[PDB]
């Protein structure tokens, strides 16, 4: 029954239980294999098992297309270490080793249980006939497509080889299809289903972007008597969660321009808010020194342009403030995301200025025209503008903040529990909005 | 799973008027295209009209002027106003829920097509 999967999990993968109860649900649908399934789970190790364990208990051959071999090799090495018959087709392994595997597949009852191919090969006239015989011999049990987003021009890593993977699914009617990606706008997910030719019902397992501890709010730079003071206060607010504890935690601040980043560090530092500046304009030596201090809470605060780069996400990041709007809503999610990794209460804040908005507006406009002369008009050109327009909408339009993030991304509405500005005090929101109506010009 | 349930048909005279309701229950997120199909017994199943999620809409040539669909985007439910009715239009009316992305907070969801039962429309 389900008893099968439980035993195989601990017997082969040496895991007492599934990491996430979502994982459990996902894997079970793949094991049923009644349904094409889609998994937008993150870099957390959960997604792989969702096609790995089913592949074993399938009693047929489990192909897995993966775009770069870096990713493949990591797993195949660990898979082997768990006494599994797995085989990678990467241009990396020799023109002779390749002839040995092509052969194995062609004979019936082949040794290969799991073939990690690359998209490139999977499409080429070179690989097609061995493929054909696997299908006809009803040897193909699952066709997995990792980094699916690659199928959609909206996704950054568009890989047209992946478009042939769609006509391939229709040819392999008997074999089910499992697509996976870390993150996907519903826009992207809708392209996936279509260009990959999935069979409805597709069963979907998408981790929600909403997180309990994160208290999101928006302020407007037009409407602050002392903009630096509000920030000082907000940094003090988020830090020192326990009065008897004094200073507790650390936090981050973001800045489109290098220069403005430096400015803010000093403003805060003078004000008692002990804070350091950090950008790509600096030499690397500077950065690793600064990061150290922040990492050890020598300096409880840092200020980092659009270039901190998740070097580490630290446990007790109590706050993340954006002095300016980030370049994309996604951008805001990721950036804010670095906060509150430890699950204890944390604050995310955006400081919105129509001044900022129009600054970034012509930035992206001019560097898009810069690529249009370089390439031409393209699907993804409009997408860049849109990705940012969503963040402007997030601040300008009143609404529970976690839900606006969930909408852009494609989660259902989350349970805020009085955990954002619009949810906590619907009215103070109305107040400051109708404020920016007047302070529009 | 999802429920598409129809309402608001009956009988009426030549040149008359009715309004038809299509109601999707459950944990929906979005529906690519919702379409009204009429089954005239003794005839070909006929495409009536349809509304994309984005508010774009399209009508059959025969019913162009006379019919009009709409979403109470909020109510999560769409309507077909059928005025200047003719004997022609006598049929069972159902909707196709194409591209029905359904999802929950647990993260567990499905992309599916859903069909409604239909409601009965008779015109002198
Ligand atoms: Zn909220």
């Amino acid at each position: 029954p389900e008893r099968r999967v439980r035993s195989t999990l601990k017997k082969v993968f040496g895991f007492d239980s599934f990491k996430t109860p979502l994982q459990e649900s996902a894997t079970m649908a793949v094991v049923k294999g009644n349904k094409d399934v889609f998994v937008c789970m993150p870099t957390g190790a959960g997604k792989s098992l969702c096609y790995q364990l089913p592949a074993l208990l399938a009693k047929g051959i489990t192909i897995v297309v993966s775009p770069l071999i870096a990713l493949i090799q990591d797993q195949v090495d660990h898979l082997l270490t768990l006494k599994v018959r797995v085989s990678s087709l990467n241009s990396k392994l020799s023109a002779q080793e390749r002839k040995e595997l092509l052969a194995d597949l062609e004979r019936e009852k082949p040794q290969t249980k799991i073939l990690y191919i690359t998209p490139e090969m999977a499409a080429s006239s070179s690989f097609q006939p061995t493929l054909n015989s696997l299908v006809s011999r009803h040897l193909l049990s699952y066709l997995v497509v990792d980094e699916a987003h690659c199928v959609s021009q909206w996704g950054h890593d568009f890989r047209p080889d992946y478009l042939r993977l769609g006509a391939l699914r229709s040819r392999l009617g008997h074999a089910p299809c499992v697509a996976l990606t870390a993150t996907a706008t519903p826009q992207v997910q809708e392209d996936v289903f279509a260009a990959l030719h999935l069979k409805k019902p597709v069963a979907i397992f998408k981790t929600p972007c909403f997180r309990a501890n994160l208290f999101y709010d928006v302020q407007f730079k037009e409407l602050i008597s002392d903009p630096y003071g509000n920030l000082k206060d907000f940094c003090l607010k988020a830090l020192g969660q326990e009065a008897d504890k004094g200073l507790s935690g650390c936090g981050i601040v973001y800045c489109r321009t290098r220069e403005a980043c430096e400015q803010l560090a000093i403003e805060l530092s003078c004000r008692g808010v002990n804070a350091k500046a950090y950008h790509a304009g600096l030499k690397a030596s500077e950065r690793t020194l600064v990061q150290n201090d922040w990492m050890e809470e020598k300096v409880p605060v840092i200020v980092a342009t659009i270039s901190f780069g998740m070097g580490v996400d630290k446990a007790n990041v109590r706050f993340v403030a954006h002095w300016n709007i980030a370049k994309s809503m996604a951008g805001y999610y990721q950036e804010s995301g670095r906060a509150g990794r430890d699950g204890k209460p944390s604050w995310c804040r955006l400081y919105y200025s129509r001044n900022d908005r129009d600054q970034v507006s012509f930035l992206i406009r001019k560097e898009v025209a810069k690529l249009q002369e370089k390439r031409g008009n393209k699907a993804s050109d409009k997408a860049t503008i849109m990705a940012f327009d969503a963040l402007v909408t997030f601040c300008e339009e009143l609404g529970c903040r976690h839900a606006a993030i969930a909408k852009y991304f494609g989660d259902a509405l989350p349970a805020c529990a009085k955990g954002c500005d619009h949810c906590q005090n619907p009215t103070a929101v109305r107040r400051r909005l109708e404020a920016l109506e007047r302070s529009s010009s | 799973q999802v429920q598409l349930v129809e309402n608001g048909g009956g009988c009426v005279q030549a040149g008359g008027s009715l309004r038809l309701s299509c109601a999707a229950s459950g944990s929906i997120f979005s529906i690519n295209r919702m379409t009204w199909y009429r089954q005239a017994p003794g005839k070909e199943r006929e495409w009536v009209a349809a509304i994309t999620s984005g508010g774009s809409t399209n009508y059959a040539d025969s019913v162009k002027g006379r019919f009009t669909i709409s979403r109470d985007s909020a109510k999560g439910t769409v309507y077909l106003y059928m005025n200047s009715l003719k004997p022609e239009d006598t049929a069972v009316y159902y909707c196709e829920a194409y591209g029905t992305y359904t999802l929950a907070p647990t993260g567990e969801g499905e992309y599916d097509d859903y069909w409604g039962q239909g409601t009965q429309v008779t015109v002198s």
